[PDB]
């Protein structure tokens, strides 16, 4: 009975233990085929590039949010997105559809979220590091971006705006 | 056997699938 | 008392169980009106009246999470994984360096306290810079998690002065657990440990003027997901432990137990990545492997499932349950310490579930910094481990107190349990399905009441968790103060032994337990797999440190 017992439940919770390794090795090579698509683009790059948080407004590409959108290749576009207290410059961000963009974000205050509703954009950016991410919109129109890291008092009610035109 | 635990496992895997099956779908919707 | 002249380790933990309880009241206080705002529901002018010191909806969750995550979780854990190996090896703990612990914890927090309760360090319970609080708060925080390790010297001294006396004996179940626990919780420290004194306190006390964010939160999160684990295995011992005896059974499998734990020793603190997905400046391939390794450490919860499971199911056959659910209602269902545990466990399989779905590298941008996320971790912290730490109220209050619960005071228990749970899991709900809407986490958000209409059904989730968990929380105040400041007192209560199970028949692995006692050389497996884990990027981190002014924007 006990001796049974014991027997029976040591035998199957190995069965349990094998199948669940397996499901996790599945997941596994399910994480492993999305770095190979182009839905990876949204992982950071995870080069350090630093750059001067009480400067970056008055030098460099996020001193004119007007310039803040380059073409840097046939079809892609570089995006450079300060996020600060409270808000997103430019606003809005004028990319095209169907380029890819790379956006290139940091601060000059504290750390903010970059979460483009929708999408798979969700970024932290830090003060004295560029974020950079990489997303082709698919679908014209109106994205909201929405600040997912609290940042003090402003936070509830600090958005942005990414146009994708037609 | 012990067809309880079993059942509590079930209901572990079967949660786990439709959490993690859904979330990848999600995932790909939106990139 | 003769009782605490023979056992001054029954009232050191009392101390460390009653803390530990008036900050969770404390800061559960804080929980319903963010229910209510995660459900739309502005209730913090109502608030600001009771509590006029409240000065935002960011200072009630800084306390909310300090109080409940870091201070009642560890000030418990100190109070479990001392006295229970202790009680299992029938022997003395330094009672000197217990009482320098619980000073340590008390001065700690009360330092820490005063800039919080005046509003100098409205930074969460994750303190990131450059957001820059008092320097009180981060001393206070130093000194309240220091106080751990004197816990660590604590049951090491124990384990070794046991070992002597029984050389060629294996280590004791629950002193084992502790053990590795404690092993553990050390490496995983040291992350803090680094980022406050290399960092934070020099930057607060104003010695430097910036602190690099980046390596801050790599610090941070070296201690920071395997502090939930900290958080998680004191619960664990009890479940595997005690509830057993309590739900009518035996523990089905010592080895199965002790190998979860020593999985904890080695998984829980190489993997901290799985916060910093969303980081710049952390290498993809990096972020990989830790993905890897968080899918690995939920490997001994699995295996914890099945263990319990089984233990669940003998017990109920054992107490006439038939049938593939029989089992289930034959188990004592009126004893609170034995709900509470059982419901906490059903609540962490869709928390698991969410975790596994956190750790997947890609999947977590759908969810990172969302309600999701909150909606994961009160399944898992705010669920299973208080509920665990709330039906041992129930035979552990009596164990250090000789203070009875009555039949009256057991049903309120039972009412307060289910109505945590059911409010929690009605929370996670809302939390959950808010998440895949794309609602941030920490955010003030009925301050902004048409930010979120897409999120309408789950709102209402929200708020009724809400006042379903206020009723729970006023329940648990009047119940727990009418057994702490109660008039009967039954010493033979204070001296009946604590409700260890037996272990089930028959034989086992005794090579495989054997392996497993060889303590010094997986703590050192473990601390390998860190260096290998954090060294590389840490090397370039502090290669090219960027410092930046730190902030205060509240
Ligand atoms: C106690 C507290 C904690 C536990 C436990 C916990 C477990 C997990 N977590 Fe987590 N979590 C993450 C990964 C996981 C995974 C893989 C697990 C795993 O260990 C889960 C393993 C568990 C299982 C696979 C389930 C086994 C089921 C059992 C054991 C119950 C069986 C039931 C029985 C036997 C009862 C039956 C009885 C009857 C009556 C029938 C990740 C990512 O990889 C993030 C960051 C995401 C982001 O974007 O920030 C995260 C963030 C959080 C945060 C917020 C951090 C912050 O504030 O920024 C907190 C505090 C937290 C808490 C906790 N976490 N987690
Ligand atoms: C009456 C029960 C409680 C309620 C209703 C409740 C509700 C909440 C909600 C709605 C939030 C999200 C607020 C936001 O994201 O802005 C939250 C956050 C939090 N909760 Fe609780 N809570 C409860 C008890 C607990 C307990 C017992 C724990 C710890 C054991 C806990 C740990 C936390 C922590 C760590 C935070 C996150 C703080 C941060 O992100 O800075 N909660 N809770
Ligand atoms: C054991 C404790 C469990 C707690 C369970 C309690 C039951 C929940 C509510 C029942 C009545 C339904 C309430 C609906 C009536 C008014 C709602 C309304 O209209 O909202 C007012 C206003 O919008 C706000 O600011
Ligand atoms: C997508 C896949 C579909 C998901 C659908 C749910 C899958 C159920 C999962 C695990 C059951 C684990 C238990 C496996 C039992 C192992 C058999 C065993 O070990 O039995 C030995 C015993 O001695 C014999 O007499
Ligand atoms: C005992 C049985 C042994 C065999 C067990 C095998 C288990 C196979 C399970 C999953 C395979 C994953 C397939 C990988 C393909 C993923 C591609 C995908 O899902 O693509 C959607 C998206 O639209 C594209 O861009
Ligand atoms: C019990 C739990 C129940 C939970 C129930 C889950 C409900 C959430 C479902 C899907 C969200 C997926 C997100 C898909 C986002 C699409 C939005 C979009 O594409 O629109 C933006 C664009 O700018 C337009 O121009
Ligand atoms: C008892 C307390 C338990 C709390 C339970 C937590 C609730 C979350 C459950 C499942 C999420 C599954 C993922 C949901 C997927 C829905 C959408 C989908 O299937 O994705 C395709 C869609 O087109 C994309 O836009
Ligand atoms: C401020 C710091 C004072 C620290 C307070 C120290 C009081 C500790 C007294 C204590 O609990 O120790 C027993 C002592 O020997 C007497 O009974
Ligand atoms: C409790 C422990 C708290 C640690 C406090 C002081 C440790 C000693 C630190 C001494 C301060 C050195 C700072 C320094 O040298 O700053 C250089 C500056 O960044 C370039 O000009
Ligand atoms: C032992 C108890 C306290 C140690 C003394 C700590 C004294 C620290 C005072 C330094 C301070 O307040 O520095 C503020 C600075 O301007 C940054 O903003
Ligand atoms: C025991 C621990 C397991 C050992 C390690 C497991 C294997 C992971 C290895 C390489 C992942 C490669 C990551 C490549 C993703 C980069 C994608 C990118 O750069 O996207 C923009
Ligand atoms: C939307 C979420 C809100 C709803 C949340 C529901 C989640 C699960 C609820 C209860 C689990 C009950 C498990 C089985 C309970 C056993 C009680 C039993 O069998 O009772 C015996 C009786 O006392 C004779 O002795
Ligand atoms: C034992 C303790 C209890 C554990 C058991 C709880 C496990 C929850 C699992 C799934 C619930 C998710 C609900 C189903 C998801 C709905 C999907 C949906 O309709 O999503 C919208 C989609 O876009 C189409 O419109
Ligand atoms: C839609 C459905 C309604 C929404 C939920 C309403 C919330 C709470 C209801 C009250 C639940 C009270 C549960 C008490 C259970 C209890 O204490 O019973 C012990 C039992 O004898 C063995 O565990
Ligand atoms: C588990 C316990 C069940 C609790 C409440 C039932 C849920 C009813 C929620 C119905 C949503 C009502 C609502 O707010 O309506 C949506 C929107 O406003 C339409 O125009
Ligand atoms: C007596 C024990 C069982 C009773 C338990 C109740 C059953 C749960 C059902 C609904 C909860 C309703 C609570 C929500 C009421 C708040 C009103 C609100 O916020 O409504 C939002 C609406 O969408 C405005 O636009
Ligand atoms: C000293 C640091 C303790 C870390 C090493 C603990 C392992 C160890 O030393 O174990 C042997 C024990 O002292 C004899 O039984
Ligand atoms: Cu910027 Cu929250
Ligand atoms: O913390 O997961
Ligand atoms: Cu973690």
């Amino acid at each position: 009975d006990e001796h049974k017992a014991h027997k029976a439940i040591l035998a199957y919770e190995k069965g349990w233990l094998a199948f669940s390794l397996a499901m996790l090795f599945v997941f596994i090579a399910l994480i492993a085929y999305t770095l190979a698509t182009h839905t990876a683009g949204v992982i950071p790059a995870g080069k350090l590039e630093r750059v001067d948080p009480t400067t970056v407004r008055q030098e460099g590409p996020w001193a004119d949010p007007a310039q803040a959108v380059v073409q840097t290749g046939p079809n892609q576009y570089t995006v450079y997105v300060l996020a600060f207290a409270f808000g997103y410059q430019p606003n809005p961000i004028e990319v095209p559809q169907g380029a890819e963009i790379v956006f290139k974000i940091t601060s000059p205050d504290v750390i903010h979220g970059f979460h483009v509703e929708g999408t798979n954009i969700n970024v932290e950016v830090l003060p004295g590091e560029v974020s950079t991410v990489r997303y082709t919109f698919k679908r014209p129109g109106e994205y909201r971006i929405i600040c997912n890291q609290y940042c003090g008092l402003g936070h509830q009610n600090m958005f942005g705006t990414i146009v994708v035109k037609e | 056997k012990p067809k309880g635990a079993l059942a509590v496992i079930l209901v572990l895997t079967l949660t786990i699938l439709v959490f993690w099956l859904g979330v990848y779908a999600v995932f790909f919707a939106r990139g | 008392s003769r009782v605490y002249e023979a056992y001054p380790e029954k009232k050191a933990t009392l101390y460390f169980l009653v803390l530990g309880f008036l900050a969770l009241i404390v800061g559960s206080l804080f929980g319903p009106f963010q229910a209510l705002n995660y459900g739309n529901v502005d209730a913090y002018p109502l608030l600001k009246r009771l509590l006029p010191f409240v000065q935002s909806y960011y200072q009630g969750l800084t306390l909310h999470g300090v109080l409940n995550a870091i201070v009642f979780t560890q000030l418990f854990a100190q109070a479990i994984m001392v006295y229970l190996p202790a009680r299992e090896l029938n022997m003395r703990p330094n009672m000197g360096l217990m009482w320098l612990s619980w000073w340590m914890a008390f001065i700690g927090l009360v330092v820490a306290a005063l800039p919080l309760l005046a509003n100098e360090a409205t930074v969460l319970f994750t303190f990131y810079p450059p957001l820059k609080g008092h320097w009180a708060f981060y001393l206070g925080a130093s000194v309240f998690v220091l106080s751990t390790w004197v816990s660590i010297y604590i049951v090491l001294d124990l384990w070794r002065r046991w070992k002597a006396a029984n050389p060629g004996k294996v280590t004791p179940l629950v002193t084992y657990m502790a053990v590795v626990f404690w092993l553990m919780w050390f490496l995983a420290s040291l992350g803090l440990v680094l980022e406050a004194v290399l960092f934070l306190l020099p930057w607060s006390f104003g010695l430097v003027e910036g602190v690099d964010p980046l390596v801050a939160r790599t610090l941070f999160w070296w201690t920071g997901h395997p502090i939930v684990y900290f958080w998680l295995l004191p619960a664990y011992a009890i479940i595997y432990t005690i509830l057993p005896k309590q739900a009518g059974g035996k523990l089905v499998s010592d080895p199965m137990a002790r190998l979860a734990f020593l999985l904890f020793l080695l998984l829980s603190t190489p993997v901290g990545f799985h916060h910093q997905f969303a980081d710049p400046g952390i290498d993809p391939t990096w972020k990989m492997i830790h993905s890897v390794l968080t899918l690995f450490v939920a490997v001994p919860s699995l295996m914890t499932a099945f263990t319990v499971a089984a233990s669940l199911e003998f017990a109920g056959r054992l107490r006439g349950g038939r049938g593939l659910f029989g089992w289930i209602r034959a188990l004592p269902w009126d004893n609170p310490a034995f709900v509470a545990p059982v419901l906490g466990l059903l609540g962490f399989i869709p928390g698991g579930a969410g975790g596994i779905v956190n750790a997947s590298f890609t999947l977590d941008y759908v969810v990172h910094n969302t309600a999701w996320v909150p909606g994961h971790f009160h399944l898992q912290v705010a669920s299973l481990v208080t509920l665990t730490a709330m039906g041992s109220l129930y035979w552990l209050l009596p164990n250090l107190t000789g203070k009875p619960i009555s039949d009256a005071q057991r049903r309120l228990g039972l009412a307060v349990v289910w109505l945590w749970f059911l409010g929690m899991m009605i929370m996670a709900v809302g939390l959950h399905w808010a998440g895949l809407l794309n609602v941030p986490r920490r955010a003030y958000i009925a301050q902004v009441p048409d930010a979120y209409p897409h999120a309408a059904v789950p709102m209402v989730f929200n708020v009724l968790a809400g006042i379903v968990l206020l009723v729970a929380l006023l329940l648990f105040i009047y119940g727990l103060f009418s057994v702490l400041l109660s008039r009967e007192r039954k010493p033979e209560l204070a001296e009946a032994p604590l409700p260890f199970a037996e272990v089930i028949s028959g034989p086992e692995d005794r090579r495989l337990v054997l392996a497993m006692d060889r303590i010094g050389f997986w703590f050192a497996v473990a601390a390998i797999l860190v260096v290998l884990a954090y060294g590389p990027t840490l090397v370039q981190l502090f290669g090219h440190l960027n410092p930046v002014p730190g902030w205060r924007l509240w």
